[PDB]
């Protein structure tokens, strides 16, 4: 059935100031 | 709730007008995830500090003469931001404290009594402490209060925040003494104003007032300062005669709760965008309506406190003892015959008790005070609660930049002279294992390595000196793999190999087994490939000299101690395979303290020392057993040090450019609490 | 989770309100960039 995962896409970074958040979700900002 | 908003105080309505702009300002730059400020009125600065104690406010910008006011409990809190004067090429952390008079007003120091005074504040370093305190013994008793006899020293005055109920004189000059900008004579501005509309004759203020108060020359031409030694004197060469010197003013915060982040993101975000003129449209450091508010305007920017120095160590030792003295009132005699006892301090219960028993076998002239590490024993020495203590040079450097003298060095080489004789030093060495004869000093890497501990000389800065040129990294828990050196983060391997459990591994004390120079020793017999000790560890340990049970069965044939090209030599000659000369443990203390520790400690020397034979039934101060309690165990007697007590002189200058070249690397935060003193 | 439910406290929360009419130009520059964060934050929150 269920073998592997296709999805990767939730993983993120921030930045070191913590104040901007990246997602590798479309648009990568909520700015 | 945000929770990252920064209440503050502010003391009337003009600071109040400046927060309110501080806040819209701020707002732009920052994002809105990241800190801001809100305004909290209060009506004085003490009313501010119940306030940050009572969790209403956070933060508050005051003088050091308050900061000792602000640290004693139940308010315990503690300075986290400090600031400087100069110009940003040379940061100036101190400041001069001066007294400005009236031109030609015919008197000095000496005629000061019954003139009309202007002080900045009741309690203030450079207006109240440092002209009273240099006035203080000439009062006649009784001494206590302050203010009284002092009132009566003067004829009329006026003291901000002194009780005009209870004393009329200090409010004479001023209608009623309060404690905001909303008094006109408050502040450095103020006292200077004070003199200005002559109600005063001498105003007490510090070195850049004049400067900032008036813009014509002639005006700087005619007011003049008076001297220590009765001189007066133009004010533009204020560095000649300068009262004393005082730390910054600083942005005191809680103890427990701070946060101590916040204020240095958010005065550091300010500082880099309105602080030396960066924008037009707002300033940070002055105001049009009011002047002082909220910060200097002699400041030019933000430095930030270490999180080891506290209240105590950020006013110094002598500050302290001045404002203790001067808030109390003794006026000290000093008779050179007696001495106080000497308070030596111990480390981690296996010093106290040899420590204790000291103090019982001789008659009382020595007490002991103990800490966990010997960073926290260094700082109770510089703190007041301690006299004396013996160290290696590698804290021997630190205590010389903490400001600690050295005493007494240890002589490690018999003589019928070596109380006179000075010692040259010993020697530092790695130790290794004939099993492992592949082993040379080229390749090292990956192996395991066993230290004394963190920021000892044999142990750490000679090996981790002559690494730091070969590798050029600072990190060492890359290039070996395992290792023990006690005093290390808990994070690197270096703890990962060390023996002392539970959360006593790697504690830089007895209760860790590897600690020292025998348990590096131990280190290398159960797990290591390497050690560094001193040249006569082998021979003390092995030949069955201990009775531990893992020491009676090493040979002093098998172990083998390399040298620096590569080549594979013996442990009976050390003079072949060195890293570098080590210079001897030293007994510091205090500058005052400098004398008593010394007759005391060959007092007692004589009596304890290396001649007393039948150790077992009665006391030896040298010989332990085998940990090296309070002293090196082969330590045969002190040796008197004259001409040469300075941590550079004593050190010598190979080692301490030997350290010098570690400098951007070392850890260990009392170095660096040490540090922020120097301009 | 704990930022979709945090835009939505502080929204509604500001929706409880006081409501002022009258605001200075600044206020109302930081007013509507306030407010359009937090629905910013909802819309990323809602996809995460
Ligand atoms: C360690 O001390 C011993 C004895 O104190 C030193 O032996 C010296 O040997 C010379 C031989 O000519 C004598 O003249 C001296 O009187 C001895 N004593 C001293 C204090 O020099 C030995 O040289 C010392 N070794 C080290 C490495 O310090
Ligand atoms: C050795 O110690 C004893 C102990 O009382 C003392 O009498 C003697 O003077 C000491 N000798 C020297 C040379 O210091
Ligand atoms: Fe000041
Ligand atoms: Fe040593």
């Amino acid at each position: 059935s269920t073998n592997t995962t296709d999805n990767i896409d939730y993983f993120d970074i921030s930045d070191e100031s913590n104040y901007y958040l990246i997602s590798q979700l479309r648009p990568h900002f909520s700015n | 709730v945000p929770d990252k908003t920064v209440r503050w105080c502010a003391v009337s309505e003009h600071e109040a007008t400046k927060c309110q702009s501080f806040r819209d300002h701020m707002k732009s730059v920052i994002p809105s995830d990241g800190p801001s400020v809100a305004c909290v009125k209060k009506a004085s600065y003490l009313d501010c500090i119940r306030a940050i104690a009572a969790n209403e406010a956070d933060a508050v910008t005051l003088d050091a003469g308050l900061v000792y006011d602000a640290y004693l409990a139940p308010n315990n809190l503690k300075p986290v931001v400090a600031e400087f004067y100069g110009s940003k090429e040379d940061p100036q952390t101190f400041y001069y404290a001066v007294a400005v008079v009236k031109k030609d007003s015919g008197f000095q120091m000496n005629q000061l009594r019954g003139k009309k005074s202007c002080h900045t504040g009741l309690g203030r370093s450079a207006g109240w402490n440092i002209p009273i305190g240099l006035l203080y013994c000439d009062l006649p008793e009784p001494r206590k209060p302050l203010e009284k006899a002092v009132a009566n020293f003067f004829s009329g005055s006026c003291a901000p925040c002194a009780d005009g109920t209870d004393f009329p004189q200090l409010c004479q000059l001023c209608p009623g003494c309060g404690c905001s900008t909303l008094n006109q004579y408050f502040g450095y501005s103020g006292a200077f104003k004070c003199l200005k509309d002559g109600a005063g004759d001498v105003a007490f203020v510090k070195h850049s007032t004049i400067f900032e108060n008036l813009a014509n020359k002639a005006d700087r031409d005619q007011y003049e300062l008076l001297c220590l030694d009765n001189t007066r004197k133009p004010v533009d060469e204020y560095k000649d005669c300068h009262l004393a010197q005082v730390p910054s003013h600083t942005v005191v915060a809680r103890s427990m709760g701070g946060k101590e982040d916040l204020i240095w993101e958010l005065l550091n975000q300010a500082q880099e965008h309105f602080g030396k003129d960066k924008s037009k449209e707002f300033q940070l450091f002055s105001s049009p309506h009011g002047k002082d508010l909220l910060f200097k305007d002699s400041a030019h920017g933000f430095l930030k406190v270490p999180p080891r120095m506290d209240a105590k160590m950020y006013l110094g030792y002598e500050y302290v003892t001045a404002i203790r003295n001067l808030r109390e009132g003794t006026c000290p005699e000093a008779p050179t015959d007696e001495c106080k006892p000497v308070k030596w301090c111990a480390l981690s219960h296996h010093e106290r008790l040899k420590c204790d028993e000291w103090s019982v076998n001789s008659v009382g002239k020595i007490e002991c005070v103990s800490a966990e590490t010997t960073e926290d024993c260094i700082a109770k020495i510089m703190n007041g609660e301690a006299d004396a203590m013996s160290l290696d040079g590698g804290f021997v450097y630190i205590a010389g930049k903490c400001g600690l003298v050295p005493v007494l060095a240890e002589n490690y080489n018999k003589s019928d002279n070596c109380e006179d004789t000075p010692e040259a030093g010993y020697f530092a060495v790695a130790v290794v294992k004939k099993s492992a004869s592949d082993l040379t000093w080229d390749n090292l890497k990956g192996k395991k390595s066993c230290h004394t501990a963190v920021g000892r000389t044999a142990g750490w800065n000679i090996p981790m000196g002559l690494l730091y040129n070969k590798i050029n990294h600072c990190r060492f828990d890359e290039f070996f793999s395992e290792g023990c050196a006690p005093g290390s983060k808990k994070d690197s391997s270096l703890c990962k190999l060390c023996m002392g459990s539970g959360l006593n591994l790697c504690e830089p004390n007895n209760k860790e087994g590897y600690y020292g120079y025998t348990g590096a020793f131990r280190c290398l017999v159960e797990k290591g490939d390497v050690a560094f000790v001193k040249h006569q560890t082998v021979p003390q340990n092995t030949g069955g000299k201990n009775p531990d049970p893992w020491a009676k069965n090493l040979n002093e044939k098998d172990y083998e101690l390399l040298c620096l090209d590569g080549t594979r030599k013996p442990v009976e000659e050390y003079a072949n395979c060195h890293l570098a000369r080590a210079p001897n443990h030293a007994v510091v203390t205090r500058k005052d303290k400098e004398a008593c520790v010394h007759k005391i400690l060959r007092q007692q020397q004589h009596l304890f020392g290396s001649n007393v034979t039948d150790c077992s039934g009665n006391f030896c101060l040298f010989r332990s057993e085998t940990k090296d309690l309070l002293f090196r165990d082969d330590t045969v007697c002190l040796a008197k040090l004259h001409d040469r007590n300075t941590y550079e002189k004593y050190l010598g200058e190979e080692y301490v450019k030997a350290v010098g070249n570690l400098r951007k690397c070392s850890t260990s935060s009392l170095l660096e609490a040490c540090t922020f003193r120097r301009p | 989770l704990q930022k979709v439910k945090h835009s939505i406290d502080q929204v509604t929360a500001l929706s409880d309100g006081v409501k002022p009419k009258q605001v200075t130009k600044n206020r109302l520059k930081e007013y509507y960039f306030n407010i359009g964060n937090y629905y910013s934050i909802f819309k990323f929150g809602k996809d995460s």
